[PDB]
């Protein structure tokens, strides 16, 4: 009888991809931890510390969309 | 720019849950690789290892209870893991998994037991990723091949043994 | 101020198939949720019925809820994040996007 | 920057509740100052608050369900708010609060009706600051003297008048 | 998989006093948690009780948790400062959180 | 019983508080609406976007301590 709608779109910012291909805190890390001999024969990124916050941090859906 | 976790934003890779209990302390996650071992009191602990079992995470004078134990083998994906929750033991390899020696088709899902609410183990495989946990001990695992994670929950503080140590 | 009493039942359960580690549930949530006053009763009485569906990992996620009171309030809210791939550290599951809506009904 | 706000951290001031329907777009905060309409559209409204009532916000045609209205007595403090919600008339003024014509003790905390759990009104005051929730609305308010704070359901939205505007769709 | 039947009650109401915009509240909830199997022959019978009080304006929380089948007890606290007129300024209180947090099993 | 206890202290940082005093956005443009005519006669600060974001920021307990 009346009615709200919103539809709703969540990205990944430009800056957040942007940081993630540089090499500041905590990407450097992750990229040190890749040529790491304990990691750097495998498929999966190294489980590590700064790795993991870098994927946490870049995949916040931080571009919000409404319509 | 921002270094926290915000649970306010929607995550595309990870849940609330997780990374609430995670940051709050509720979990301790213990990653071992083929050399280190990283303590959730945030220690890098070396281990380069034999094909020796070691043991890495168990409760103090119940290991059969709950126990973690990691092995290498060679080549590439060496690790080789052993989670004991309420003496059902889980082996997880490159090739797949059992549990108490029968092997398990792990790239469905498994349940032991099959039939029970309250299960001791299930264990999930998509590619090269094992997860695991258990009801009965509430530790969680999972596996690449290259690591594993061993999160136990900050209720064993007081009762924590192995390489993982300290749980604070 | 005001007392409260909710008798709810909730049924459902977990989906077969997927990441059964993180297994899929359907539940539903019945219920009738009373206000009441302090002097004397005036007593509000309503109706709940919510349903959920979250998908294995929360992949699809699914929040419906229908008030009816004694009027009618009905919400549906809705949240789709991509399939994923064996290792979380690495970006590219799907398209990285979230697709959410939330549809309010007011009778 | 508001949601800059991260609920995973406690705050001292602010709930969880409140900032997670206010970031979300649940809610729309309107303020009004002595010289200024604050929309939550994010608009800036000159208008001097004069001796008579101007209507700042109300549902379209149903002004007895819901509409708050602003005016200045002059002074220090000198704004008056009257909020009515389902036919029920608060007054705030810089000297505390009525309900329907009668003074209230608003610094105990008052509600109408007081035996109604779906009450039409409850008001409260600490020093300068006065509270006020419809259970029947859903419009919070809050006052200082210098200003009010009408924040309107989003349900409210293709409904709403007054200089406060639009609900943002 | 597996599937759950929760029957439970949530009694309580609002405390007296203080900002009842943002009044007190206290809530019991009682129930009993069944999980059951594919067939439904293997089932977990947990008794939940639940006791939360947040007073007005959530200033002092608490959350407290018993399960029963055997026994796992949870007491959970968390107190802020209290309020002034003005909530843009700082200055509350002593702009601390006090958080507690105690499990018992067995 | 197998008992066990965690305290948690939260608390504003340093950095909030130093954040505060500056004159860096928001609080700059906070300590502007505090000389406009609409505000100053208050005991309470403008009802600004400025001055609201301030206060969220600085009322944060970024600073955790276990014990
Ligand atoms: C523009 C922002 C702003 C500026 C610039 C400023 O100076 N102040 C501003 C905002 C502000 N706002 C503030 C506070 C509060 N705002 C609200 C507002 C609401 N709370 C609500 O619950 C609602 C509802 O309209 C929400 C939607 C609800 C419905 C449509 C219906 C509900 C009923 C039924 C039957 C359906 C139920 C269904 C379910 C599924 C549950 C609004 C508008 C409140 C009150 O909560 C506060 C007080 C503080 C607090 O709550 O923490 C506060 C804190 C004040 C203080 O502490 O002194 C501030 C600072
Ligand atoms: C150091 C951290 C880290 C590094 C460096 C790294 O590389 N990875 C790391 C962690 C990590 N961890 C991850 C995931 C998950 N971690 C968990 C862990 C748990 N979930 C839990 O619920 C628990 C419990 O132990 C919590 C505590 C519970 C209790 C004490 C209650 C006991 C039960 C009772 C009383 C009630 C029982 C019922 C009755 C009726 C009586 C842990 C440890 C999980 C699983 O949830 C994941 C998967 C992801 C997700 O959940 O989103 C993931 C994502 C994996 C992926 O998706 O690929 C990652 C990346
Ligand atoms: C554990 C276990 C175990 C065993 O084994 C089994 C069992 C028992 C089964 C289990 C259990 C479970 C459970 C309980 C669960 C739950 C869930 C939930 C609660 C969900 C939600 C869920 C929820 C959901 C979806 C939600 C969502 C939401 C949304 C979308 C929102 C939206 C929106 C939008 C658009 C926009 C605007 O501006 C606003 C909003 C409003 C913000
Ligand atoms: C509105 C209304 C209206 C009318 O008028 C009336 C009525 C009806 C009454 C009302 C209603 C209400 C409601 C529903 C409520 C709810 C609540 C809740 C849920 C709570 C919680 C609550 C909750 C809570 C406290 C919680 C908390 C928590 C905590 C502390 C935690 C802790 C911790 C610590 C230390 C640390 C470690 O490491 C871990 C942890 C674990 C993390
Ligand atoms: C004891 C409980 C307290 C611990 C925390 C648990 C709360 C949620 C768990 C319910 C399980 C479930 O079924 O959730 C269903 C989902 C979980 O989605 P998600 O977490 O983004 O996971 C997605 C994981 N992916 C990315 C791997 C696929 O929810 C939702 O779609 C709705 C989320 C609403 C967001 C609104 C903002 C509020 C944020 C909270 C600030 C503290
Ligand atoms: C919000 C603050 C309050 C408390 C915060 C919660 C922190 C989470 C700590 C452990 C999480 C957890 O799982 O809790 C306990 C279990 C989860 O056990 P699991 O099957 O091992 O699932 C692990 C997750 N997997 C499957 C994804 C790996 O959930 C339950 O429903 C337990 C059922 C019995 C109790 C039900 C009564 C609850 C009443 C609620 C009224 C408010
Ligand atoms: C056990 C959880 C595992 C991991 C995460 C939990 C850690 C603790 C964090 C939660 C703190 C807590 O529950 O504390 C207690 C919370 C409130 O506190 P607050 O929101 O901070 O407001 C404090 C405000 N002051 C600073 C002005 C005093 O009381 C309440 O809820 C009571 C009723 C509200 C229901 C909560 C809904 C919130 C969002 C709803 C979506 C729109
Ligand atoms: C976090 C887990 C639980 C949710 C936490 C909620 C936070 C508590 C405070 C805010 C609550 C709120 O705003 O809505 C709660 C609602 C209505 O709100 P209200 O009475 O206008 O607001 C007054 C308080 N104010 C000023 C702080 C905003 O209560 C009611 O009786 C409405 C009747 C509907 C019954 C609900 C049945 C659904 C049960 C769902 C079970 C899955």
């Amino acid at each position: 009888s009346v009615t709200i709608t919103i539809n709703q779109k969540g990205e990944i910012t430009e800056e957040q991809k942007q940081r993630a291909q540089g090499d500041d805190w905590p990407y450097g890390q992750c990229k040190e931890d890749q040529k790491k001999s304990e990691w750097k024969d495998s498929d999966f990124l190294p489980n590590t510390q700064a790795c993991y916050i870098g994927s946490i941090l870049l995949t916040t859906a931080r571009k919000t969309t409404y319509s | 720019s921002v270094d926290d976790y915000n649970p306010a934003f929607d995550n595309t890779h990870y849940s609330r849950f997780h990374l609430l209990i995670e940051t709050n302390g509720i979990t301790k996650p213990c990653i071992v690789s083929t050399e280190n071992v990283y303590t959730p009191d945030n220690a890098t602990v070396p281990h380069k290892q034999g094909s020796d079992y070691v043991l890495v995470a168990g409760l103090a004078g119940d290991p059969n209870r709950f126990s973690a134990y990691t092995r290498s083998q060679g080549g590439s994906k060496p690790l080789v893991v052993k989670l004991v929750n309420d003496g059902v033991t889980l082996e997880l390899t490159r090739d797949g998994a059992s549990i108490n020696g029968k092997a398990v088709s792990v790239e469905k899902g498994v349940q032991y037991p099959q039939d029970d609410p309250n299960y001791a183990i299930r264990v999930w495989k998509s590619g090269d990723l094992v997860m695991a946990y258990s009801r009965r001990t509430a530790v969680y695992a999972y596996y690449t091949g290259t690591a594993v994670d061993v999160e136990q929950p900050v209720t064993y503080r007081g009762r924590a043994t192995g390489l993982c140590g300290n749980l604070n | 101020g005001s007392q409260v009493e909710f008798s709810m039942k909730m049924t459902g359960g977990e989906i077969p198939g997927g990441n059964i580690v993180l297994q899929g549930v359907k539940l539903r949530i019945v219920g009738e949720w009373v206000l009441k006053g302090s002097s004397g009763e005036s007593v509000r009485r309503t109706d709940v019925k919510v349903d959920i569906t979250s998908t294995a990992g929360n992949q699809d996620n699914s929040f419906a809820i229908q008030l009816a009171n004694y009027t009618k309030w009905c919400a549906l809210l809705t949240k789709k994040y991509p399939e994923r791939k064996p290792d979380v550290l690495a970006f590219g599951w799907g398209n990285e996007q979230v697709d959410s809506k939330a549809s309010v009904t007011i009778g």
